[PDB]
DNA sequence: TGTGTAT
DNA sequence: ATATGTGT
DNA sequence: ATATATACACA
DNA sequence: ATATACACATAT
């Protein structure tokens, strides 16, 4: 039993600070490059291990998350669940980074089934806009195999709309449409002016509209006649019983009106009929304004940009122009590292394919004098030749239905060939590649 | 009386008995094994505390794990604590983040409540091993993650093996963690009062201006 | 809204009869050659698939036991946890098929952690005992992975102890020993007098005496003094906080002996001295047999053998020894099954290394040509020779690192050893095999 | 009253007003949204079913699940059963054995207690399709697994889904059966406290015969 | 009063 | 009256 | 199989 | 994270 001394500043600029540094910067603010918290990122990386060679297979998230521990996650297994649930939903993602199956509910009802008892894996989304993961950087942690973020061409943080709390900080996005976003990336890329992105929720039927930062969401009605209506669409925020036990009930209530439903897949369609309470004016824009608030298909909300940047602090955007712009920023460094790795590995590449050729070339001639040697023998004439010098592992371990006297010209083809996709590489510039990329989203 | 709280055979008598609050029921389970009958208590925090600063003492006796806190202990939030049921309170929250940022401050700022305790000494930290390694030819502990860095070059040979949460304790180091204690008594500041708006209060601008520095 | 009227009888005897013999049958009573419930054959088959080829991983009890239901489990997954940890512990296996990591209790306090906090592994019993596992049989249904049981060397069903309860019918096997229990099967595998096996419970420093197949468990004490003995062994069905609560502290309210603690890393050790209401008759015979009553050191027990044999029925039997030549009569059928796979795979692996060690000495003589073909020209031109017509794809696939000089002489070194694993496999009977793989039990 | 019970909204009436005692909380989880406005409740049976086969109305009324279908509907267990809240009880199960060979003869013993209700047909149990097949526009809907055995061949190219439990059917599929359901209607035979007391009762011999004939 | 990652 | 081991 | 309670920060 | 209950058979 031994005492040492402590102050309670001491222990709150000590203590409670790390723990204030870690939920704002790991745990509930998603990284701007990736639109990934750091539970995300884990889940996401297990899903691209467990898809191997079956990428359609569909696994269960108790698998998908049962082994994010080993890849870093030190935090438990349910949230990796939750999170790659949350994730993996069908109909509110607009741009789902995880195909899933299951009891996911719908805008009628929001209830998935047990977040274990459903399947999940990486979606044909993923693999388009998350062009390349192998170049991310490398997390500080050692034991932090996931990278430090992807990188996706579009900013999917404003895709499917992100909303975290933190400590001192908390950020809340609004989803953005697919089209809109790329738009803006191309104009941010190619140096025009960058048009705001409109916000497209999923399967929504009515329209948003931007008021100094806020969005207005409005629902649609269409009268039948003077005396009954049909609401086709209502705000994104509005679930069944939400609507129906808040703002329909009441108001029917008190001899307002009369309504019956007519949901479907395309589902939340309502017809009313007004009854003789209900003080309905023939003047359009006072009974637009007032069947608008009463039944609630205006809605505001708000944006709270707080992200994660390059550098792991944290950042706050006033607009999402500014957002994309520092986005497209970074990931032109991004793409440029892509582009001299790729210069490397075309090298290499054409190296080893110019050495095949000629190694087939020669054994066909014959000059190579492949008997009486072993694998010592071999090894040592074939290294001493300056093209065969840098190759000895791969360039003499190839099968022997691989060489062929009309193969030799074959894969003398494929050499020459191989100047086309090195100069695609080397000839080009970010705006290229980017602009590839971006035109490759459906 | 109070379920998951294990007494000791003198509590209510003069006696350095200890109460020690773990983070989880495994926790506790391996304490029974190794709990002196006599000299030791415990009780378990399943979730995260409750933030007691700024809220009524009728709201206060409504979370469930601050109510077993001060009707074990015996403390009472209005008038003066001078007959506890135990000498020492100890928190063994976990190494990890969340056990000594978020448990550990605002159990303090709960205890804060009756301040004469903190020059008494008797509330404290149970430190706990975080990089327990096999140095020369035994157990080695070191309590912080700096102090491995600190070290690491002077350790002829060792493995590692990392406390994720106090469950990945076996029954040794958890003995000699409980019979051999590693205390850390915490006495509050003259500013103690205004320290505890400033983390555990309701303005976000006070705590954005201290994550700035 | 049809209305089919069936009567309660032939519903016990369609479903009722269904449920009951599915209990008795793929539930809760093992099979008698692997031992196994098919819950445990389920998630030891997921073990071997997580294994590969890295089989040291400790892989954790909610990814050994969630992988299970694409191999054909159906009863939910929480369960298949439970059935892998039960064969996981450290202390209570007498020969452990998956050696596992973490809070697994002790004789002392018998009480584990959650199952979910488990890491196991395959043991190397497993890989001991168990063997021929792809000559293993072929269940019926398409959807069981898994084969119908497996195939050890020894009675699994008999080391490590079973307890199962059925529909009907109900399985309790007491711990036999490694090493009666392989005596006796060389017993009964050479045609003598099998021996009763020893019953062999784990870390147990007491002694099984069959009296009437009665079992009984007895500890030891030990007299260091008149008024001081010390007990140095208890019955296995024991534990401290039982033998507190149900043996001493009730001694001690009878006042006429008053005991103390002594018990550590090792197993159970007391120490009591007796007070005069304990009558200390000196007949030795008379104060055994109140030790004896009054301190426990006595436990009976009986065993129920009852498995499933080869054709998927109950057999309820009366001794181990019948068990055991029943095993070893079906395990010699398999064992000449073996042996007839075995010959046939050894001779197809010789016709084609023949076939390969042919073309390399051909090639190293020129007598093929490899310049001028194609694929199809090549495989036509070389597969009309009759011997080479077996297999033309596989025997031309290979390396210019396999025609190498001693490549040719290592070629004919592996065709020698061909030739005379099939010479061994032609000679060789059951018996042979049976007692070689016997014999290489530890 | 009770959790869990989704209410009808024309119960405690004479009218036909149906009861589901569906195997889990996914299957009822599916059934409100899909179910009729009246005539449509649903209570979820949690695990196995107690054996309501010998020991005393007290004590049998001590398990949960028992005094929760007691209570939702009017089955008094030493009275006569008239004065029902419902009207028909639609007993809906898994297509695994645990489903039609555990719950459902459990469930049958225990409601042997008023044995007046099954030659009214009031006692039912849903079929659910242990096969289905979407060929084209077609529902093939094969409720055993004899039934697909004896047709794979009849109708040009199917494709199976197996279905596992309440929870794997879609929502139209459980609507379908919600609306147009296939009901067994179980009738007691002359003898039905001879193969109950075989079945349910503790003396296994009998069952040692039972499983071999 | 919701909204999502942690004990 | 009680433990044992797969199921809901 | 479900059912149990907190922190955090903006609208 | 833990807590939540029953089916089955047969010695003891
Ligand atoms: C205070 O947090 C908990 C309380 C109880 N019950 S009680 C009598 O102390 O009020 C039970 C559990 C918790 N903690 C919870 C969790 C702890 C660790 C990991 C996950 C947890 N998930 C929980 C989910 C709901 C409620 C409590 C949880
Ligand atoms: C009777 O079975 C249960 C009762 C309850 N209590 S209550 C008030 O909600 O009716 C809760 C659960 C169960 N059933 C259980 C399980 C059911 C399915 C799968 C696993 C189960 N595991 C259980 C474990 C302990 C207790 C009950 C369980
Ligand atoms: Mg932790
Ligand atoms: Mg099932």
């Amino acid at each position: 039993m031994q005492l040492n001394n402590r102050d309670l500043k001491s222990i709150i600029d000590n203590e409670a600070l790390a723990y204030a540094m870690y939920t704002v910067e790991n745990r509930a603010i998603p990284n701007m490059i990736d639109g990934f918290k750091p539970v995300q990122r884990f889940v996401i990386a297990r899903a691209l291990d467990l898809a191997r060679g079956n990428k359609d297979k569909f696994h269960k998230l108790a698998s998908i998350a049962g082994g994010v521990a080993d890849l870093g996650y030190h935090h438990g297994e349910n949230s990796a669940q939750d999170a790659g649930a949350l994730m993996a939903n069908t109909w509110n993602n607009n741009f789902p980074l995880l195909d899933g199956q299951g009891n996911f509910g719908s805008r009628t009802v929001q209830k998935a089934a047990a977040s274990r008892y459903i399947f999940a894996r990486v979606s044909k989304n993923f693999y388009n806009v998350y062009k390349d993961t192998e170049y991310a950087p490398v997390h500080q942690d050692k034991e932090h195999i996931p990278p430090a973020f992807y990188l996706p061409i579009i900013p999917t943080v404003l895709l499917n709309g992100v909303s975290g709390i933190a400590t001192g900080y908390a950020t809340y996005i609004l989803p953005h449409s697919v089209s809109s976003v790329k738009k803006a990336v191309l104009q941010a890329l190619q140096g025009k002016k960058v048009t705001k992105p409109k916000v497209e929720f999923p399967e929504f039927r009515g329209e948003v509209v931007e008021i100094d930062g806020q969005y207005e969401i409005r629902g649609t009605y269409k009268f039948t006649s003077r005396t009954q209506m049909h609401i086709t669409e209502i705000p994104y925020k509005y679930d069944r019983e939400t609507y129906v036990s808040k703002i329909l009930d009441p108001l029917e209530n008190k001899g307002f009106i009369t309504w019956d439903d007519a949901c479907g897949e395309h589902g939340f369609g309502f017809k009313v009929k007004f009854r003789k309470e209900y003080s309905l004016s023939d003047n359009e824009e006072e009974r637009h304004a007032k069947i608008m608030k009463d039944f609630g298909l205006i809605e505001r909300r708000s944006q709270n940009i707080t992200v994660i940047n390059e550098k792991g602090k944290l950042q706050v955007y006033d607009n999402v122009v500014d957002l994309i712009k520092d986005f497209v920023e970074v990931r032109k460094t991004y793409v440029q590292k892509r582009i001299d790795n790729k210069i490397k590995e075309t090298e290499s590449a054409f190296r080893l394919a110019f050495a095949k050729a000629h190694f087939i070339k020669k054994v066909i001639s014959g000059e190579i004098v492949v008997q009486g040697k072993t694998r010592k023998e071999l090894t040592e004439e074939l290294s001493k030749i300056d093209m065969y010098s840098s190759y000895v592992d791969k360039l003499v371990g190839m099968n022997i239905f691989h060489m062929t006297s009309d193969e030799a010209k074959k894969l003398a083809e494929e050499a020459k060939a191989k100047k086309e996709e090195n100069e695609y590489w080397k000839t080009t510039d970010v705006v290229t590649e980017y602009t590839k990329d971006l035109e490759e989203i459906k | 009386k109070v379920h998951k709280h294990i007494k000791a055979n003198l509590c209510g008598k003069d006696a350095d008995t200890t109460l020690f609050l773990t983070e989880g029921d495994s926790a506790i389970g391996y304490l029974i094994d190794v709990r002196d009958k006599e000299l030791h208590g415990g009780y378990p925090l399943r979730g995260k505390v409750l933030n007691s600063w700024g809220m009524s003492y009728a709201d206060m006796l409504k979370n469930k794990e601050l109510f077993d806190i001060c009707a074990i202990t015996g403390l009472v939030l209005g008038e003066k604590a001078e007959n506890l049921n135990y000498h020492n309170i100890a928190i063994m929250t976990d190494a990890d983040h969340d056990g000594l940022g978020s448990i550990y401050p605002s159990l303090l700022g709960f205890f804060s409540n009756w301040p004469e305790l903190f020059e008494q000494g008797r509330i404290r930290f149970v430190k706990t091993p975080v990089i327990i390694a096999h140095v020369g030819k035994k157990q080695e502990w070191f309590y912080t993650v700096a102090e491995y860095e600190s070290a690491k070059d002077a350790l002829p040979k060792h493995s590692i093996r990392y406390i994720k949460g106090l469950g990945s304790l076996e029954k040794s180091e958890y003995r000699e963690m409980i019979q051999n204690p590693v205390y850390d008594v915490v006495k509050l500041p003259e500013n103690w009062k205004e320290l505890f708006e400033m983390l555990m209060g309701d303005n976000a601008d006070l705590r954005k201006e201290w994550m700035s520095q």
